[PDB]
């Protein structure tokens, strides 16, 4: 089983970038998944998920600024992120939902703005 | 928007010793509260679900319990592998967070 | 012939809403409001004052339970798991929503398990659609052949209503009414 991100870096601020979780073991098409993210020296904060439907929701506070989609032939997550801020630097993880527990997480990805 | 504080913000113990920590809602809910642990670089690991319910792979020596407005952790002994940040979450929203030293 | 439904001793499972035909009786829509008080009543496509004047082939009458904060996603347009995989509502809808809190009808000590709701499906919902099975859901090719486990679960949960939990989480009674033009 496996949940690997890739895609943070340091980008300017405002920038636009790509963060793609790419699955093992598990279908993205067949169960909740979901992004976190937590800042450096602070706790966990959910940003956004997508259920197997197609349906989507994110956080009031980034909402219209996030993106959460899909490819289903790769088994791939994605998360387009645009007009980054400093505030928007952390640590994302992809986290798998069942019911109300996130039982498998990512080892997540740093993005630095 | 209910709201999730945990208790202490950090307390230190020896080895051996029981330890509970506490983590309460700004209002009543269902017992559907989870437990997580996290070591510093790595990504949070689950502990506890529902509340009482221990996760496949989890020592049976951490338990879980309370109700209403109030939930408990508990770990009966410590070890040198017990020392961690813990996290009581409800939902889509997470606690502040709790520490322990050696 | 509305008072076997509002009345009903006993009320279905959001996942098994009931349905009930009715044409070939006059009814007074007056005796809705004498069912006092509702918490929403939220009509879409007719005047519910001039409900009385006008005469529709049919009608249907879908009733169930429910919790209050998910009692928004009745309506056409909204999302959630009760729109996606317990049910769903034309975008063209043209009825009348009624919903009251029955807290003190459906709401026990042990705690209510009989009333339970689907968690996760392959797709999504058609309107007016309905699934009644309990097959074990699939994550994973590996296949579940009736064992629970790993990525193996049976796809419904249980609302457990108690007389303490707030107005967020109590139960709810909620009946649809569709009219044929």
């Amino acid at each position: 089983v496996q949940l690997v991100e890739s895609g943070g870096g340091l980008i300017q601020p405002g920038g636009s970038l790509r963060l793609s979780c790419a699955a093992s073991e598990i279908i993205v098409s067949r169960n909740y998944m979901n992004w976190v993210r937590q800042a450096p020296g602070k706790g966990l904060e959910w940003v956004s998920v997508i259920y197997a439907g197609g349906s989507t929701f994110y956080a009031d506070s980034v909402k219209d600024r996030f993106t959460i989609s899909r490819d289903n032939s790769k088994n791939t997550l994605y998360l387009q992120m645009n007009r980054l801020r400093a505030e928007d630097t952390a640590v994302y993880y992809c986290a798998r939902s069942l019911g109300d527990r996130f039982d498998f997480w990512g080892q997540g990805t740093l993005v630095t703005v | 928007d209910i709201q999730l504080t945990q208790s202490p913000s950090s307390l230190s113990a020896s080895v051996g010793d029981r330890v509970t920590i506490t983590c309460r809602a700004s209002q009543g809910i269902p017992s559907y509260l989870a437990w997580y642990q996290q070591n510093p670089g790595r990504a949070p690991k689950l502990l506890i679900y529902a509340a009482s319910t221990l996760q496949n792979g989890v020592p049976s020596r951490f338990s879980g319990s309370g109700s209403g407005t109030d939930f408990t952790l508990t770990i009966s002994s410590l070890q040198s592998e017990d020392f961690a940040t813990y996290y009581c979450q409800h939902e889509d929203t997470f606690g502040q967070g709790t520490k322990l030293e050696i | 012939p509305f008072d076997e439904v509002f009345n009903a001793t006993r009320f279905a499972s959001v996942y098994a809403w009931n349905r009930k035909r009715i044409s070939n009786c006059v009814a007074d829509y007056s005796v809705l409001y004498n069912f006092a008080p509702f918490f929403a009543f939220k009509c879409y496509g007719v005047s519910p004052t001039k409900l009385n004047d006008l005469c529709f082939t049919n009608v249907y009458a879908d009733s169930f339970v429910i919790r209050g904060n998910e009692v928004s996603q009745i309506a056409p347009g909204q999302t959630g798991n009760i729109a996606d995989y317990n049910y769903k509502l034309p975008d063209d809808f043209t009825g009348c929503v009624i919903a009251w809190n029955s807290n003190k009808l459906d709401s026990k000590v042990g705690g209510n398990y009989n009333y339970l709701y689907r968690l996760f499906r392959k797709s999504n919902l058609k309107p007016f659609e309905r699934d009644i099975s309990t097959e074990i859901y699939q994550a994973g090719n590996k296949p579940c052949n009736g064992v629970a486990g790993f990525n193996c679960y049976f796809p419904l949960r249980s609302y457990g209503f108690r007389p303490t939990y707030g107005v967020g989480h109590q139960p709810y009674r909620v009946v649809v009414l569709s009219f044929e033009l």
